[PDB]
């Protein structure tokens, strides 16, 4: 982390590769989820 | 319990979960253990629950969260190890082998002839090399069927007129009898059995031919309802077993509608036609078919039904028996062992939707089998 620097692409203040798809449209960004450990293991409820 | 170095410092059961909740993990944390994780963490503020051992008679116990599992041995079960199996045919038919019966809270295993009780009360062991019951795109009237293979249906035999033509099957029993239709006797004054046949126009050398000696049919056979169409023929000369020749074993009736009437399917192999007003078939031919409800099997039908028939086969799929079928066996795979149920009476059509072959019950004439078999024997 220390003395790290990226440039920013996004308009306001977001780093961020933009690819190109037919264009820079694409903002590639994934969302994952996440629960607990031992929940998400076996437990009395569907994992949350 | 948590705190900003109760969870930074090195993970000991000495420590953290002991004197608070110790709601997770960190019961799992000390060991790095899924294992016993919910299996342990239970008896934090109650108390242990197998440490009683509920479970006797050499079971072991299991703890879940708020119920106890008692694994008991074979034959062994209950809550805590306390109920008791009733041994009874109902589930994992008694262990029996042939027949099953239960009275007095007990199981009674008795096999046919040719097999004996085994030491192990669990098994009928046969007592021959070859025993009763035992295995050793198609276009063109192809209705489903399949060829029959070298010893997969040894019990079918034909038999043939003057003029060394089919028209009825036959039932390996014995060495001297063979069980057919009462009708056939009508069609041809003299005929022969051929068993171990494979090809009307090719001989293997696995067919041997003998003539009919005794005959004997039902005394109350009907002509209009074709009642009572049972027939049994003694020959004159002895049948001799082999691969592609073997004979099958006579179950009982209470049994047969014990377990066997609850089959979903059984099987009917025989020379019969392949359509209905078509050509006899070159090759002996087996079909599966499933029973029918003899509620469906009364209203489906024209004529009267008696307690000696049964309806079988498909009602939409084109699979049903046909003319030239008169007198083969219908049989169900148990366990290791083919068993007779059924024997080939007629049917309204040949592969006709709505319609379902009518067979003769082998159950309500064992006792009439069984009197001609050593009535003249
Ligand atoms: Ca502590
Ligand atoms: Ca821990
Ligand atoms: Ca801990």
């Amino acid at each position: 982390c220390y003395g790290s620097y990226a440039r920013p692409t996004n308009s306001n203040g977001g780093q961020g590769v933009m690819v190109e798809q037919n264009g820079k449209l694409e903002s590639q960004v994934e969302m994952q989820f996440f629960s607990t450990s031992t929940n998400a293991t076996n437990e009395v409820n569907n994992i949350q | 319990a948590n705190s900003f170095l109760e969870e930074m410092k090195k993970g000991h059961l000495e420590r953290e979960c002991m004197e608070e909740t110790c709601s997770y993990e960190e019961a799992r944390e000390v060991f790095e253990d899924s294992d016993k994780t919910n299996e342990f963490w239970n008896k934090y503020k109650d108390g242990d629950q197998c440490e009683t051992s509920p479970c006797q008679n050499q079971g072991k116990c299991k703890d879940g969260l708020g119920e106890y599992t008692c694994t008991c041995l074979e034959g062994f079960e209950g809550k805590n190890c306390e109920l008791f199996t009733r041994k009874l045919c109902s589930l994992d038919n008694g262990d029996c082998d042939q027949f099953c019966h239960e009275e007095q809270n007990s199981v009674v295993c008795s096999c046919a002839r040719g097999y004996t009780l085994a030491d192990n009360g669990k098994a009928c062991i046969p007592t021959g090399p070859y025993p009763c019951g035992k295995q050793t795109n198609n276009l063109t009237r192809i209705v489903g069927g399949q060829e029959c293979k070298d010893g997969e249906c040894p019990w079918q035999a034909l038999l043939i007129n003057e003029e060394n033509e089919g028209f009825c099957g036959g039932t390996i029993l014995s060495e001297f009898y063979i069980l057919t239709a009462a009708h056939c006797l009508y069609q041809a004054k003299r005929f022969k059995v051929r068993v171990g046949d494979r090809n009307t126009e090719q001989e293997e050398g696995g067919e041997a031919v003998h003539e009919v000696e005794v005959v004997i049919k039902h005394n109350r056979f009907t002509k209009e309802t074709y009642d009572f169409d049972i027939a049994v023929l003694r020959l004159k000369t002895p049948i001799t077993f082999r691969m592609n020749v073997a004979p099958a074993c006579l179950p009982e009736r209470d049994w047969a509608e014990s377990t066997l009437m609850t089959q979903k399917t059984g099987i009917v192999s025989g020379f019969g036609r392949t359509h209905e007003k078509g050509r006899q078939s070159t090759r002996l031919k087996m079909l599966e078919v499933p029973y029918v409800d003899r509620n469906s099997c009364k209203l489906s039908s024209s004529f009267i039904i008696t307690q000696n028939m049964f309806c079988a086969g498909y009602d939409t799929k084109q699979e049903d028996a046909c003319q030239g079928d008169s007198g083969g066996p219908h049989v169900t795979r148990f366990k290791d062992t083919y068993f007779v149920t059924g024997i080939v009476s007629w049917g309204e059509g040949c592969a006709r939707k709505g319609k379902y072959g009518i067979y003769t019950k082998v159950t309500a004439f064992l006792k009439w089998i069984d009197r001609s078999m050593k009535t003249r024997g």
